[PDB]
């Protein structure tokens, strides 16, 4: 048989993020230790301004 | 580019005979964000997949 | 002689820090990116490397 085929080929460059999956953002927290996800460069820390 | 996508809509579709992935696991896509998507599309023989 | 002993230790620490950033054949050197991109059955192979 014939088959329809698709390839999705994400680019993980060190560059401005431009397509996301849906996860809802939340308020910024200062001087508290928190788990953080900016644009998928996830980590844990004290977000100081 | 410059949009949001719910990959779980694709994941939950039983219509796909394979959903194979090589550098991300297909549950985690909804939590990720990317620089380019690059979707490629074609028709081939089922034996060629 | 004293400057030499300080420099050799500072080089050892700079080396040991840079080695964190090396792939060693895994898909990333940022450990948290692996843990966010992959499920354990796949991630255990990368993290073992």
């Amino acid at each position: 048989q014939p088959y329809r085929v698709v390839v999705l080929s994400f680019e993980l460059l060190h560059a401005p993020a431009t397509v996301c999956g849906p996860k809802k953002s939340t308020n910024l927290v200062k001087n508290k230790c928190v788990n953080f996800n900016f644009n998928g460069l996830t980590g844990t820390g004290v977000l100081t301004e | 580019s410059n949009c949001v996508a719910d990959y779980s809509v694709l994941y939950n579709s039983a219509s796909f005979s394979t959903f194979k992935c090589y550098g991300v696991s297909p549950t985690k896509l909804n939590d990720l964000c990317f620089t380019n998507v690059y979707a490629d599309s074609f028709v081939i023989r089922g034996d060629e997949v | 002689k004293l400057q030499d002993v300080v420099n050799q230790n500072a080089q050892a620490l700079n080396t040991l820090v840079k080695q964190l950033s090396s792939n060693f054949g895994a898909i990333s050197s940022v450990l948290n990116d692996i843990l966010s991109r992959l499920d354990p059955p796949e991630a255990e192979v990368q993290i073992d490397r």
